């Protein structure tokens, strides 16, 4: 047992290759529509594989116009986890993303002006595996 | 409590349906009438004398373990058989107060995709009556259904006689000659037909 893990610290996003450094929380998942489908002589239900969709939520502190700018426009996201205590490090690429709803306003009394950012991407690239 | 029971009776079968039908039963009533308009007076309804046949449906699973029961593949068989039958079915249903002569229409087994050995029934059942084809005078209707069978081969008791077996097993008595007639008949009984033996296997027609 030792300790191999990795921290949100040593997270480096690219949005459309730039370095997005002030977001604070990303997530994106890889899901697919399995069709279930139970069979006559079988007991147990067969689940048939579907077509994939890619969703993805990042939020972070607002500094600048960048994504009411952007708008709908189609863009990449370069995600890259970097192990520190050894070397090695995961990258990844989400291959075309369009942005579901631009968080055109955002504030509320004292708080620092946060912006949440959801949205849909088409396909994935695995640069390096861990 | 309720219980269906289909007695079938040119197949001596009495048959009870382990399952009871599902949802819920219903049957309609409908008028025998005609719609006829009137110049200047309009639409006015004619009563037509004639009943009409009217139609019980239900569905049911034929379970494979449960009182008394049977394979769930025999008696789709059964039923299935059942329903070329040209001859009536007496269907019985205690709690809905249902009683009298039907026959099948229409039947539908299933096996749903879990529970492979049971049967998801679907059948339904037409009201079933009979065409009935010198010195005029009142004397009782024919309204009893004369659903009754028996053996096509009949065995000769003690007091038998031939004119008796007849009445008893052809109806109007004076068939005999029929029963005599034929040469299976004939071979066994001796020449003279008003001689006869218990034991005599004898064949009355149809």
């Amino acid at each position: 047992e030792e300790a191999s893990f990795l921290n949100g610290s040593d997270v480096v996003i690219l949005i459309d290759g730039v370095e997005e450094l002030y977001m604070e929380e990303i997530k994106a998942d890889f899901e697919q529509d399995e069709q279930s489908i139970k069979l006559l002589g079988c007991q147990n239900e067969i689940s048939r594989v579907g077509t994939t969709k890619g969703s993805f939520s990042l939020n972070g502190y607002k500094t600048d116009s960048k994504f009411a700018k952007l708008g709908f426009r189609s863009f990449e996201i370069i995600y890259n986890l970097s192990n520190s205590e050894t070397l090695g490090y995961e990258s990844i690429r989400l291959k075309n993303c369009r942005l579901k709803k631009l968080p055109l306003i955002n504030s509320k009394a004292g708080e620092i002006v946060k912006i949440e950012v959801e949205g849909s991407f088409r396909g994935y690239d695995l640069l390096n595996e861990l | 409590v309720i219980d269906i029971y289909l007695k079938n009776e040119k197949e001596k079968i009495d048959f009870h349906f382990p399952v009871n039908p599902q949802d819920s039963l219903s049957i309609k009533k409908e008028k025998r009438f005609e719609t006829v308009d009137i110049v200047n007076l309009g639409e006015f309804d004619i009563k037509k004398e004639g009943e009409k046949i009217r139609e019980i449906s239900f569905k049911t699973f034929l379970p494979n373990l449960y009182s008394e029961l049977k394979n769930p593949i025999e008696v789709v068989a059964m039923l299935e058989k059942w329903v070329d039958q040209a001859e009536p079915l007496r269907l019985i249903i205690t709690g809905f107060g249902y009683n009298g002569l039907v026959t099948i229409s229409s039947f539908s087994n299933t096996q749903t995709a879990g529970r492979e050995e049971d049967r998801d029934i679907e059948i339904t059942f037409r009201t079933y009556r009979e065409l009935k084809i010198s010195n005029t005078k009142t004397d009782l209707k024919d309204n009893r259904p004369n659903t009754q069978t028996k053996s096509k081969i009949y065995t000769v008791k003690a007091s038998d006689t031939l004119y008796k077996i007849a009445k008893n097993l052809l109806g109007k008595g004076s068939r005999w000659p029929e029963i005599y007639n034929i040469p299976e008949n004939k071979k066994v009984i001796g020449k003279n037909p008003n001689i006869i033996k218990k034991g005599k296997l004898v064949i009355p027609s149809k």
